[PDB]
RNA sequence: GGCCCCAUGGUGUAAUGGUUAGCACUCUGGACUUUGAAUCCAGCGAUCCGAGUUCAAAUCUCGGUGGGACC
């Protein structure tokens, strides 16, 4: 059980590509990005914000000079450093940006319906305009061609003793398996007027066929680890997501948090981990995108964020990073590009051990589940008690005050701040409900929280991570695409001169520093705040800051401590008298004040006296840190 | 040894007998799982049940002409667990229209899903035998088995997946050899799986393979430092809870307990409100006569007392209930009498205030 | 009375001047929460005794032990 937290983002607008984007690919090693435009190809590195190469098949002649065709597909290739390209007219071409070696490598007497590349870059597979499929070797040598609408359930058979949606595009879709051994097609059935799916092996033998199901959608996505193929279906009162096996039978599903016939949906994207999944929704007469998660066969909508459909801000496309499973790229029609990153966390709370209750909070949907562990232990799902909310929350945090670390803060999607205090409230607001602890006659004598405040902001994610240093002081971080830097903020408490459940917190100050502040933490006992820069530089910032007090973290010799890597998290400790720092990376590498100490660590924790670790070698151990 | 006239007379007489019977278990199928039959079995002192699942895919049932739905199995599990019995499932690898990957996926599902999370497990590989339709199906050369190596790998992978609380009871059938058209040569398979999992260097955590008796009789390892361990999960809507004493360094186990909170929906009104049921309790080892105290060994050192008091404390505080009920064998009731437990219906019970 | 012959697992036996006596019947254990007995697997059994020789001896010598046919 964990919850994702946004780590860092990268936004890039104002790309001068001719015409408009059509598609794009990514240059993994090069660190740049491809662009499919109406006139030619463009390559640019994001952090550079500089174009490297330009071409125009309009200038060459293949692309309609007036501009009428589109690039069906662009796919980066690393062996030859030359990128293949597909034409709406049905022309496959190869070129290299190094010297502009554009030259037609083949064509068909139809348009290229779609271009597919084997996950191992071994093979290619394309669809024609005359409803047939063309398989070819690595170098465009035609392997075979076969008609799409044959009549069989597939080679894999069984032994034993109403119409397409109005908003359907009728565009066929295909996908690979995660092993490069099976691929599934999702052509709309011309005969039944519905959607149909078939699956074939690496040999290109017709393995299996889908089953008659009403309300089928056009979307499709194979799970990277296999055995699961995603699809969407609308039922008389609800839009749901269903799954399929390699046998091509329905198995498992989960519903959506929206009403009946409200919004349009696009296809589904898997992260590199095969764990996280992302869904694209279109506001049907305000699009959105959501990050779901399955846990113990329960589906958790861990994240979501929306956007406006106004043309330039209307999104063009997006893509998972095929290297880091928690990295995303996206681009919108205002010739703009953007990048996003996340990392895991648990969201625990620590205060005075006598008074603290070892409470733990988890986020799901428009609600938060809380479990107090000083007295109770419940196995997720379920929880001690839950708090409801109108629309989905994004991230939460506990109060950082000692002997008080039992009240948290909630950040809803629409810039709403919810305060819940566990004081001796006589009457409980209806938002608080009890989980497994409640029942018919079962009774407990714990202390419950209550709603306190619903604040707003007083001047798409205008702010980054949220921290609650003290009852009245919150902190966040911004960015800047030009001249990369971050800004701290000082959202103090505005007094209650309105509905006492309201009040807009305003920026007392905006502390600005250069570079990307990837992380930050603080200690209540020391009342000190220290951040980690993207460089691994460690900088204590005086949260008091009578005048912008900044100081890089000092070693025992009074010199800077520059972490050799970007930490996945940060921590303060009280070793002997030293206020040393703690951190680690995803690579099990552990360092202390720029001293590596171990490489088998998978997790750690400390509650004011002891450091506990989880070796990758299946062991734990404690230490008296004083 | 006393001639009787009805069930109840025999029950009352066996109460005071010295053979000290501790329970019975019966097989069944989900059709006969309504609360009427459960109440009937409550009158017999039965403890555990057999169902026969054979799959996790509904289509297979009609393919196998089973004649019911997997759903009914699921509600039978939920209802029986709410009542307080134990359940052992039957798994049926290498079935028609089932790939090897299908078997792996379904077996993983069998524990990944909170729907099932069963307690007792039994496995029986497919065996084509003359007389059945499958006999002709294979005879027509249309139903094929695996090679023995495939079965060994399948079993070895499966054993790596069993959750610690689940206990395996048997592997393979006991059918005479010169009758099966696809019977494996080896009457012994657990050993072959053990060899294979040594080859792969991955270990299993079954209860039967970590109790003191088997571990000593097969490896001669003496426990040295035994401590407590607590775990919990969710199954059929229940808040299950598992307690044990065991020595972790050798991973050898001595005593166990299974206790949960009753579901909001129940059949026995005696459990209505402030009630937590303890499904079962047991310490492994060997038989020690009730009068005898210490042949060294580990069966009368007062271990059960600590588990009872701690489970009671948990139910009083964490469950927040108000009265503890428990099922028991006919003789075992007297045991609970020593702790101040009194009878009510077929259930032993103690007030919690 | 001597000549010969023999002495290996509990029994029936191979083997032989050198790092390990191999089988066979038998017995024992696990698979097995359906089985002492079944099916498989695994395991425990040994050169008559004392003197010699030989680097080295069950195999070469002598003596003894006990047993087996000879006039
Ligand atoms: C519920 C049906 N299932 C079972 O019964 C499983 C088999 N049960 C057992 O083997 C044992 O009862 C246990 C698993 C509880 C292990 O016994 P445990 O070590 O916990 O007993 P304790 O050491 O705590 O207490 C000892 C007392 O239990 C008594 N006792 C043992 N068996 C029984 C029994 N069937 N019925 C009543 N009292 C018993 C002993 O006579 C002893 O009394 P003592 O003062 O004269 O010595
Ligand atoms: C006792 C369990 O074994 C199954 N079962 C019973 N007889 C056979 C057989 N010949 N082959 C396979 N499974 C069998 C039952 O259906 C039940 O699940
Ligand atoms: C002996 S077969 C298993 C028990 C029962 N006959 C059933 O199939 O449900």
């Amino acid at each position: 059980m964990r919850n994702l937290k946004l780590f860092r983002t990268l936004e890039f607008r104002d790309i001068q590509g001719p015409g408009n984007p059509q598609c794009f690919s990514l240059r993994t090693e090069q660190g740049t990005v491809l662009i499919g435009s109406e006139h030619g190809l463009i390559e640019v590195d994001p952090v550079s914000r500089e174009v490297k190469n330009e071409v125009s098949l309009v200038a060459e002649g293949f692309l309609p000079e007036d501009g009428s065709g589109r690039i069906v597909g662009v796919q980066d290739l690393l062996d030859q450093e030359s990128v293949c390209v597909a034409t709406a007219s049905g022309d496959v071409i190869l070129c290299s940006l190094s010297t502009q070696q554009l030259e037609c490598v083949g064509s068909v007497a139809s348009g290229i319906s779609v271009m597919s590349w084997s996950p191992d870059q071994e093979l290619v597979l394309l669809a024609t305009g005359q409803q047939t499929l063309i398989m070819m070797t690595k170098d465009f040598e035609p392997i075979l061609e076969q008609q799409i609408h044959q009549d069989d359930f597939g080679e894999s058979k069984f032994i034993t003793v109403e119409s397409a949606l109005p908003w359907d595009d009728h565009r066929p879709q295909v996908t690979w398996r995660g092993d490069g051994q099976f691929f599934a097609v999702s052509v709309v059935c011309p005969e039944t007027g519905a959607r149909k799916v078939r699956v074939w092996n690496r040999e290109f033998a017709l393995q299996s066929t889908s089953e008659p199901v009403a309300g089928l959608g056009p979307a499709l996505a194979w799970k990277p680890s296999g055995s699961l193929i995603a699809s969407t279906q609308d039922k008389p009162n609800q839009q749901d997501i269903v799954f399929f096996e390699k046998n091509g039978l329905l198995h498992g599903h989960f519903t959506l948090p929206f009403l009946k016939d409200e919004v349009k949906v696009n296809d589904l994207l898997w992260n590199a981990d095969s764990s996280v999944l992302a869904v694209w929704l279109e506001d049907l007469q305000k699009t959105c995108v959501q990050l779901w998660t399955v846990g113990n066969y329960h589906w958790y909508l861990k994240q979501s964020l929306s956007f406006s459909t106004c043309g330039k801000s209307k999104i063009v496309s997006l893509m998972w990073d095929p290297v880091t499973p928690y990295r995303l790229h996206v681009l919108c029609q205002g010739w703009h590009y953007l990048a996003y990153d996340w990392h895991w966390t648990t969201d625990r709370s620590v205060g005075d051990n006598s008074s603290d209750l070892s409470n733990v909070a988890v986020i799901d949907g428009n609600r938060v589940l809380v479990t107090v562990f000083r007295q109770t232990v419940v196995p997720p799902p379920m929880c001690t008690y839950q708090l409801l909310f109108p629309h989905p929350v994004n991230q939460v945090t506990f109060l950082a005050h000692p002997q008080k670390s039992n009240d948290l803060a909630v950040l809803d999607a629409s810039n709403q701040i919810s305060v819940y205090k566990c004081g001796d409230c006589p009457s409980a607001d209806p938002t608080v409900k009890l989980g497994a602890v409640g029942g018919s006659g079962f009774k407990v004598c714990l202390r419950t929280p209550h709603l306190e405040k619903r604040y707003k902001i007083q001047f798409p994610l205008k702010l980054g991570l949220l921290t609650w240093i003290e009852e009245d002081v919150f902190l966040a971080v911004s960015h800047s695409e030009f001249s990369p830097r971050s800004v701290i903020h000082h959202l103090t408490a505005a007094s209650s001169e309105m509905d006492e459940e309201h009040g807009q917190l305003n920026v007392s100050s905006s502390a600005a520093v250069d570079g990307v502040i990837i992380s930050l933490c603080c200690n209540s006992k020391t009342k000190s705040v220290v951040l980690q820069l993207a460089d691994g530089q460690i900088f204590k910032y005086l949260w008091e800051s009578p005048s912008l007090a900044i100081k890089p973290w000092k070693n025992s010799g009074g010199f800077p401590v520059r972490f050799p890597y970007p930490c996945t998290q940060t921590e303060l400790a009280m070793i002997g008298e030293e206020e040393c720092v703690l951190g680690l990376t995803d690579r099990c590498r552990f360092f202390i004040n720029d001293i590596e100490v171990a490489s088998n660590i998978t997790s750690f924790a400390v509650y004011d006296e002891f450091l506990l670790l989880t070796t990758h070698s299946h062991t734990c151990q404690c230490f008296c840190l004083r | 040894g006393h001639t009787s006239n009805n069930i109840y007379e025999a029950v009352k007489y066996s109460e005071r007998s010295l053979t000290k019977c501790i329970g019975i278990t019966i097989e069944t199928r989900p059709d006969y799982c309504m609360k009427r039959h459960l109440s009937d079995m409550l009158t017999y002192g039965c403890t555990r049940l057999e169902i026969g699942v054979q799959s996790v895919y509904e289509d297979v049932a009609r393919d196998t002409n089973r004649g019911h739905t997997v759903k009914a199995v699921c509600e039978s599990f939920h209802l029986a667990k709410d009542s307080g019995f134990k359940v052992v499932a039957h798994m049926m690898p290498d079935l028609p229209n089932v790939g090897l990957e299908r078997d792996i996926e379904q077996f993983t599902e069998f524990f990944e899903n909170p729907a099932f999370r069963p307690d007792g497990l039994k496995l029986y590989p497919t065996l084509v035998i003359r007389g059945t339709g499958l006999y002709e199906l294979w005879k027509s050369g249309r139903y094929k088995s695996y090679s023995p190596s495939d079965l060994v790998e399948l079993v070895a992978r499966i054993l790596a997946l069993v959750p610690p609380w689940t206990r395996v009871y048997r592997v393979q059938r006991d059918i005479p050899m010169p009758l099966v058209s696809s019977g494996v040569e080896h009457g012994n398979l657990r050993e072959l799986a053990l060899a294979r999992m040594k080859d792969l260097g991955i270990q299993c955590r079954d209860v039967r393979t970590r109790e003191v008796g088997i571990q000593e009789i097969h490896h001669k390892v003496r426990p040295y430092q035994v401590e407590l361990v607590r775990r919990d999960y969710v199954a059929n809507g229940g808040w299950e809870t598992f307690l044990s004493y065991e020595d972790p360094d050798q991973d050898i186990l001595i005593g166990l307990l299974r206790l949960r909170k009753c579901s909001e929906e129940t059949f026995r009104f005696e459990l209505g409100g402030g009630v937590s049921i303890v499904r079962e309790l047991h310490v492994y080892g060997s038989v020690v006569p009730v009068s005898s105290r210490d042949p060294t060994k580990f069966q009368h050192q007062g271990f059960g007392m600590l588990l009872m008091e701690e489970a009671e404390r948990i139910a009083r505080e964490e469950h927040g209930s108000g009265k503890i009920a428990v099922i028991s064998g006919v003789g075992t009731r007297n045991y609970y009498r020593k702790i101040g437990y009194r009878l009510q219906g077929p259930y032993m019970v103690k007030m919690l205030k």
